[PDB]
């Protein structure tokens, strides 16, 4: 037994927001069917409801009540009665579950502070930063909000769940140099963990065809006082008469404030040397070559989960110069091992990923997502004849296979053998790659994560930069699956059918399989 | 052969691609007067000022098609797929917006072969192919000079390569030299495009917009070359007798105008007209070889292209809880006289009808723009082919809160 | 009986759980204060470094407090008393590091100097009698002056007088202290206004 006609609506208690705007946000008008959720769902459940409009703005000391009057005939008159309290200031932040990571590491990335006013956007951003940091599980995080109406303040509990990231190679992700050079109170036989710094070592010890050594270190908060970071690395490798390559680099990153606070700029300086005699898979055959390179990279990253992102984007724009010795600064097979004592180039790249959910998300968080890929590259030259023999692009297949060599950049193009579009004598000086992927996860958990996908791809590469043509591409489609392991990176299976011929031959097209490892 | 298989593309720069984004591709291509602020529109630079304050738009598209080709009693079909736009757009001030993107301008694709036998018993085979196209990369901006009025410009790099071959092969013959002439035209210059838009506040709920666009006549830096290959085979490259020529290439004056009516933000209708002054362009080459000269004068010749298009979209009751109330519904149709001149007379005449959707992503402002088209090209003289082409398109407008600050 | 063997091998978890399960199932088991106090020290000895999760330290505090009232007769009441004091000082040291972090970051995005003073004040109120009262007080004084420098021009004299109040409060609390020199330069800068 109930009435059915909305005759009037009314407001009492409001000061912070205009009454007509709340009429609009309540989405009601006189002369309409009387219901209850129609009011309630729009006042206490939905993300644009009035109650949330107060709650998310730090006014957590509130209540609300739909008053019904004039219950006559077909009709009810309605009045919104609400309470405006004092805007809540944060009193304390409690954080728990950090087995292997000092609070110093995490409290510096929070966006809320004790002593400032509460707001939903700051809290959500802080949880995004923690999720992206990766030292904790990106799932099953939720803050334990506890208000206090006597003092009118709120304290936030952050219960977190820990996971350890480590994998011949080693990927120590939370390794501290201060705890190495001066243990705090007891190293107790354990590695010097903490501070969120990371160390990594890798190499091949086959020694009868391949041999290599490498090391890298990254400090995300240099000096412990500002978000600017230090990165250093070095490497060395033999391959069978032999070919010798070694080098090192140093870089420096910085968060920006101009477009937004998601942009990060990075600058890096690098050195490499190549050492050869009677070698044959490069145009160079006998000598020693050097290169000094300065790189600027502008990037923006706004995704939620590193392992299976569901919203946001990842944009990067990069340029990499080496000084122009061909010009007046340096001035003055036939003679090709000549003039490349020092190599010359300027390499440009653009790289963008895009993620969107296709079925709401938040609810049934297993979800389903549509991905989008786009990347372009150019290896330009100051002088028409002194084109660089090193740093060229190599495209086709899994991409991982190219890291048997370190003087080229390997680019996966799925559905085409391996290194197929760029054979000997047709090294790539420009490339393009595009693709749609539709992905569904089977399982998302602390230890292991699984998802399956179908894809459309197109890509190409050119030996001559002046013939770059992003609308003439080799095209592919297929399906695949990937696995994330508790103590190893990705492993996955991709099948793809290459529709279009390469250099007039159909030999490399058709059905192909790719076996991805590590991470793309 | 990544955008077309129509053998009309043996003439001119190929066939011009319409850089019509997702909403316009379903709405028949009525892009001059449009101010749909949720999706990008490079066809009129004055349209950029409609973007919401904190947003960054990033959009690209894909097309799949099946072409039925008919002529002289023969019937065949060829099917293909393409990538056909990509752009970024963002706001710089309460009164200015900027965009950067990558667009096609024209494409070529044809293989048309043949096999024969003479009365003396010699069998021979011919093969006429073609590949490449012209492309455009642009940076543009639009500004508000008055509360009703916006103007803008696109400055574009404009480069490409069109290659066209003729062969003569003799299957079954033990040892011989094949003849093949490969005429190539590389182009690298710039292109300017200008536009303006004006909006009027009719009857307090509706609005009517008018737009115009213009681009001036231009002469292009180029590298036209006349290669003849002799003796190439499955094992050998043969010899190349190159020949470099002083050819002149151009772009014509182009004009376009249209309007769009809009009501209660639920309904929009509009129509466009455009004309391109191709017949007033001075293409030509200078050489001592008449065969080459004749070919140039017979392959680069044009007539005035005109286009007429109409379309609409409808978005019913977008505040009610049902997904089919959030879907943008689109329709359109268009008419074109292509610029092809074959023999002395005009070549073809084409018609098209289009329809599509505007699927929004919940809890986001991204839009997926599945759209479909049917286009018929009719040859105006008995020796030329007719085409029925079916096409379906996918396009995602990504849209995220980007320039926000505390 | 097993716990003392696990205690001698320094396997504090098994020692603790074999002690406690026995005096939970029956008020003294059959080993009485020895099992209780061995369990208390075993639970103490797993204590993390002062900036990890701290989960076992609150449990240790409450376990020792409940020991003091199950066996108030015990001579081990003292040995629990100084243990709960050591635990309280570690809990305060965690909050002290938090306040130091907010002072280190400073007037970066957000504010973080007002945060420092309220964090260390919360420390002073939540654990009144700790050793670290001197460090907490001088951190209040430094953060007070630091906020006074960077505040808006309508709202600086009040922060300066809050700073001088903290100066005189520090002298009242500690008539002599090793940290008075920097305090006195803070005073000489702020007393001008």
């Amino acid at each position: 037994g109930q009435k059915y006609y909305l005759r009037n609506v009314t407001w009492v208690g409001n000061t912070l927001y205009p009454s007509e705007q709340l009429n609009f946000l309540l989405r009601m008008k006189k002369g309409d069917v009387y219901n209850q959720k129609l009011l309630g769902e729009r006042t206490s459940t939905d993300d644009d409801a009035i109650g949330n409009l107060y709650y998310n703005n730090g006014y957590l000391f509130y209540n609300l009540d739909p008053v019904e009057v004039n219950i006559v005939g077909d009709s009810i008159d309605l009045e919104m009665r609400i309470y405006e309290g004092r805007q809540a200031t944060i009193n304390k932040i409690n954080i728990s579950g950090n087995d292997r990571l000092y609070e110093n590491v995490v409290r510096r990335e929070l966006r809320i502070r004790p002593g400032q006013l509460f707001s939903k956007d700051d809290l959500m951003r802080s949880l995004r930063e923690i999720q992206q940091m990766g030292h904790f599980d990106p799932e099953k995080l939720q803050p334990d909000i506890q208000p206090d109406p006597v003092n009118g303040t709120v304290d936030i509990g952050l219960p977190l769940t820990s996971k350890a990231n480590d994998q011949l190679s080693l990927k120590f992700t939370n390794f501290s140099v201060a705890n190495l050079l001066r243990p705090g109170e007891n190293y107790r036989g354990i590695l010097p963990q903490g501070d969120g710094q990371t160390l990594t070592i890798s190499g091949q010890t086959n020694a009868k065809y391949y041999q290599s050594y490498s090391i890298s270190f990254f400090d995300p908060w240099f000096g412990g006082k500002r978000p600017n970071s230090l990165s250093v690395s070095a490497f060395f490798s033999v391959q069978t008469k032999s070919i010798k390559m070694w080098g090192l680099s140093l870089g420096w990153g910085k968060r920006l404030k101009w477009p937004d606070d998601y942009f990060t700029l990075s600058a890096e300086l690098a050195y490499q040397r190549y050492n050869l005699k009677d070698w044959q898979y490069f145009p160079v055959t006998n000598g020693k070559c050097n290169d000094l390179s300065l790189s600027l990279t502008l990037a923006r990253n706004s995704i939620d989960n590193p392992i299976f992102p569901r919203t946001g984007s990842d944009f990067s724009l990069s340029v990499q110069l080496t000084p122009p010795y061909s010009l007046f600064d340096g001035k003055d097979q036939d003679n090709m091992n000549k003039l490349h004592r020092w190599v010359e180039y300027h390499k440009w790249k653009f790289k963008a990923k895009t993620y969107t959910p296709l079925m709401d998300y938040i609810a049934h968080p297993k979800c389903l997502v549509l991905m989008t890929r786009t990347e372009f590259g150019l290896l330009g030259h100051y002088n028409k004849y002194k084109k660089s023999p090193f740093g060229t692009f190599d495209v086709g297949g899994d991409g991982m296979t190219g890291y048997s060599s370190y003087a080229t950049e390997s680019i996966a193009l799925r559905g085409y053998e391996n290194s197929s579009l760029t054979p000997y004598g047709k090294e790539g000086y420009a490339y393009a790659r595009l693709g749609i992927e539709l992905r569904y996860p089977l399982m998302l958990e602390t230890s292991t994560n699984i998802y399956v996908l179908g894809f459309l791809e197109a890509g190409n590469a050119w030996h001559d930069i002046s013939k770059f043509n992003p609308f003439d591409l080799k095209r592919s489609a297929g399906i695949g699956v990937r696995i994330f392991l508790p103590m190893i990176g990705m492993m996955g299976i991709d099948w793809g059918y290459g529709f279009d011929k390469i250099n007039g031959s159909k030999e490399y097209g058709g059905s192909q399989f790719h076996f991805i490892l590590g991470q793309e | 052969q990544n955008n077309t298989n129509s053998p009309y593309t043996r003439y001119g720069y190929g066939d011009l691609s319409d850089q019509s984004f997702g909403n316009s591709k379903a709405m028949g291509g009525i892009a001059f007067g449009l101010r749909d602020g949720a999706q990008i529109n490079p066809t009129n630079p004055a349209s950029y000022t409609a973007i919401d304050s904190l947003t960054f738009l990033f959009e690209g598209g894909v097309s799949l098609q099946n072409m039925n080709i008919s002529g002289g009693g023969l019937k065949l079909n060829a099917k293909n797929a393409s990538f056909d736009y990509l752009a970024m757009q963002f706001r710089l001030a309460p009164w200015m917006a900027m965009s950067v993107g990558l667009l096609p301008y024209s494409n070529v694709g044809y293989t048309v072969s043949d096999s024969q036998t003479t009365d003396n018993g010699l069998a021979y085979s011919r093969s006429f192919t073609g590949d490449g196209g012209l492309h455009q990369m642009y940076v543009g901006a639009g500004v508000k000079v008055l509360k009703n009025l916006s103007v803008g410009v696109n400055a574009s790099y404009f480069w490409g390569d069109i290659t066209r071959t003729r062969g003569m092969f003799y299957p079954g013959t033990s040892s011989y030299d094949s003849y093949q002439r490969k005429m190539v035209t590389s182009i690298s210059d710039y292109k300017l495009d200008f536009g303006a838009q004006y909006t009027q506040a009719l009857n307090k709920k509706s609005s009517l917009t008018i737009g115009a666009v213009y681009s001036p006549k231009h002469k292009l830096n180029n590298d036209y070359t006349s290669i003849v290959i002799m003796g190439a085979s499955s094992s050998s490259y043969g010899t190349e007798y190159k020949d470099v020529l002083d050819a002149t290439f151009e772009l014509p004056n182009t004009f376009g105008v249209g309007f769009t009516y809009n009501y209660d933000k639920r309904l929009t209708v509009g129509a466009d007209y455009s004309l391109q002054q191709w017949s007033k362009t001075n293409f030509g080459v200078v050489t001592s070889d008449e065969n080459v000269r004749q070919d140039f004068n017979e392959t680069f010749t044009y007539c005035d292209r005109t286009k007429i298009s109409v379309g609409a979209e409808y978005i019913p009751n977008l505040i009610g809880r049902s997904y089919f109330a959030h879907i943008k519904y689109r329709l359109g149709a268009y008419y074109t006289t292509p610029y092809y001149k074959i023999d002395g007379k005009k070549a073809s005449r084409e018609y098209g009808v289009t329809a599509g959707f505007g699927l929004p992503v919940p809890r986001s402002r991204s839009i997926l723009s599945i759209s479909g088209q049917f286009v018929r090209v009719k040859g105006l003289e008995t020796n030329m082919v007719n085409e029925n082409i079916f096409r379906v398109s996918i396009g995602l407008t990504f849209n995220e809160r980007w320039f926000f600050k505390r | 009986m097993l716990g003392m063997s696990y205690y001698n091998q320094k396997d504090y978890q098994t020692a603790a759980q074999t002690f406690i399960t026995y005096f939970n199932t029956y008020p003294r088991g059959t080993f009485t204060e020895l099992a209780r106090f061995h369990a208390g020290k075993s639970l103490f000895l797993d204590t993390p470094e002062p900036r990890l999760d701290q989960s076992s330290t609150y449990q240790a505090i409450q376990q020792l407090q409940m020991f003091m009232e199950y066996f108030p007769n015990s001579t081990k009441k003292q040995e629990a008393q100084d243990m709960i004091f050591a635990l309280q000082d570690k809990l305060v040291l965690k909050e002290l590091y938090s306040a130091k972090l907010y002072y280190n970051l400073g007037n970066y995005l957000g504010n973080n100097y007002e945060s420092c003073v309220i964090t260390a004040q919360n420390a002073l109120k939540d654990y009144p009698y700790t050793d670290y009262r001197e460090e907490l007080s001088i951190l209040i004084l430094r953060a007070r002056h630091e906020m006074a420098i960077y505040s808006v021009e309508d709202k600086k004299m009040d922060r300066y007088r809050e700073t001088i109040d903290e100066y005189y409060a520090f002298k009242n609390e500690f008539p002599e202290s090793k940290y008075l020199k920097e305090a006195e330069k803070i005073f000489n800068e702020s007393q001008k206004v």
